[PDB]
């Protein structure tokens, strides 16, 4: 059924299952015309399909053209990530395929549901946790693939880096959590935190700097502080 | 005109008869139903006085055979039966008949309702959903489950409905999946209408016997067909002009015969205000949106 904190500790078992997360698949800047009307202009989208796991991340690529002479796109969009999303199952072996799918936003039940019928044994599921998977395309490496794409690309990361030579996938998640929740919340306070100091770098096949465990944990620790900061700031607490 | 004759009456009970109902009181001069008009279906249904437990009844047509009723004390119930000897069963008939024994199927010459509401239901259909070959009439009752219903237990003793299903893969072409789920046309012309029922009086014939076994025995898994035939219908942005006005008239007549204190229990919500105010027939069906808005406004 709908995935909450009571069963949180499944996500981290050995049933191989994705997360989902649409919300940046259609992304549009709205302006006036010279007409003074308002107009949409899309812009370049990604599916977001994660590995709570292993970290690896499978980023489709959701590039304009594929809107060109639609209607209705915000409906759309929900079946597109659903084809998208059937259609990476389906690459995959077998003992690769997820047992879950779980979709971040209960819109794309339905829509995935009818892309899996052929896949019955596959249940799709909502969560009841507010995952900030939007701040995605905080990460510069991310966006700057998404931006760049002139067609339709799958590309894949390990959003975790290296983690998992040293912290269990329940911590790599809530680190991951507390760092897209931090960039959703404060985007430019969050990267400050993350980049401030030069000694620590982000490699080349890395998404995050290197920071040591006593360095993560300062890090996490700012973080906290940014997003109740920012709290205080929005209820004049 | 035809009879049902009854051999007696010897417990209390409700007896229906099509959208008529009276009661018999356990021991009285009852010899049954005359003056059955010919040409339709027409079902007979018992409800106890001590029980009111399982409403059950019979689907029959007096063109197919002589039919009575006689009490199973037994089994404990009113059972039909079906009389092979021609002369007696007319030779009792005309006993009771010349005895005043029988009460009168009682229709006001103006009154069209039963047609209405029968106009596509054939027995022939009635015996491929209620499977029991060797009698010519058709048991039901309050308890009996679909074949849909057992999917999700007595296989011999079921509703064999057409099953309808939104999300399954014979509603659903690959590769048409959006399209296929946002409008249920390909599901309704070419999976149901040109390859299940063959035509759109078939249809609707199952259609009207599912309305009528919901609100004749509380029947819910025909409850739960009739509303998915209609939504099925009413999701489909291509149908023939014809059905959507037969349609039309067919729900004014269920709604204008279900009995106002029943509206809580056969009518659901969700498919009745999507079929009038969001669906692609939502101005299709003008007859029916002004019989529900002013006789069920509360349901909208
Ligand atoms: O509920 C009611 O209002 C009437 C019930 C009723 C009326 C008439 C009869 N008759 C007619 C023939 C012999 C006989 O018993 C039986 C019940």
């Amino acid at each position: 059924g709908a995935m909450n904190s009571s069963n949180y500790a499944e996500l981290f078992n050995n049933d191989i299952k994705l997360f989902v997360d649409d919300t940046n698949v259609y992304r549009v800047t709205v302006h006036k015309t010279f007409e003074g009307n308002v107009a949409t202009k899309a812009i370049n989208g990604c599916i977001f399909t994660l590995n709570p796991k292993t970290g690896h991340l499978f980023l489709k690529i959701i590039h304009t053209s594929v809107w060109a002479g639609q209607k209705r796109l915000s409906q759309l969009a929900k079946w597109k990530t659903a084809e998208e999303v059937s259609a990476l199952v389906r690459s995959l072996p077998k003992e690769e395929q997820p047992k879950q799918i779980i979709v971040t936003r209960k819109a794309m039940l339905d829509p995935l549901e009818v892309h899996m019928l052929d896949f019955p044994n596959i249940a799709i599921r909502p969560t009841e946790l507010r995952l900030p998977f939007s701040a995605a395309m905080s990460i510069d490496k991310l966006s700057d693939v998404v931006m760049k794409a002139t067609e339709p690309q799958m590309v894949l990361f390990n959003i975790y880096d290296d983690w998992l030579d040293r912290i269990s996938s329940y911590t790599a998640f809530s680190r991951l959590t507390l760092l897209l929740r931090a960039l959703k919340t404060n985007e430019e306070s969050a990267k400050m935190i993350l980049l401030s100091d030069p000694t620590i770098t982000i490699k080349s096949y890395h998404l995050w700097p290197s920071f040591t465990d006593e360095q993560w944990i300062t890090i996490e620790s700012q973080m906290r502080d940014l997003i109740l900061t920012e709290y205080g700031r929005k209820y004049n607490v | 005109m035809n009879t049902v004759p009854f051999t007696s009456a010897p417990i209390e009970v409700t007896i229906g008869i099509d959208q008529y109902s009276f009661n018999v009181k356990e021991n009285q001069p009852f010899h049954g139903i005359k003056d059955i008009p010919i040409g339709h279906v027409h079902v007979i249904h018992f409800q106890h006085a001590d029980n009111s437990s399982m409403r059950y009844g019979y689907w029959f047509d007096c063109r197919m055979g002589n039919f009575y009723i006689q009490y199973d004390p037994k089994d404990g119930l009113y059972k039909m039966m079906e009389e092979r000897d021609g002369a007696k069963f007319e030779n009792i008939v005309h006993n009771f008949k010349e005895r005043q024994m029988m009460v009168s199927y009682p229709k006001i010459d103006e009154d069209d309702t039963w047609y209405n509401l029968t106009e596509f239901v054939q027995m022939d259909k009635i015996r491929k959903i209620v499977r029991k070959d060797e009698n010519q009439f058709s048991y039901v009752d309050s308890s009996m489950t679909t074949v849909q219903e057992n999917e999700l237990s007595d296989p011999a003793h079921s509703l064999n409905y057409t099953v309808i299903n939104f999300k399954s893969r014979e509603a659903i072409r690959p590769g048409h999946e959006m399209e296929d789920f946002l409008d249920k046309s390909y599901y309704l012309n070419t999976v149901m209408l040109q390859g299940i029922f063959k035509n759109s009086s078939n249809y609707f014939g199952e259609l009207q016997f599912a309305f009528l076994n919901a609100m004749f025995f509380g029947n819910y898994g025909s409850s739960l067909q009739w509303h998915a035939m209609i939504e099925l219908i009413c999701s489909s942005a291509t149908v023939p002009k014809h059905m959507l006005d037969k349609l039309d008239e067919i729900l004014y007549y269920q709604i204008k015969t279900l009995p106002e204190q029943y509206s809580d229990i056969l009518l659901n919500e969700r498919v009745w205000n999507i079929c009038l105010y969001s669906s692609f027939q939502k101005n299709s069906l003008h007859n029916t949106e002004k019989i529900m808005e002013n006789k069920y406004p509360e349901l909208l």
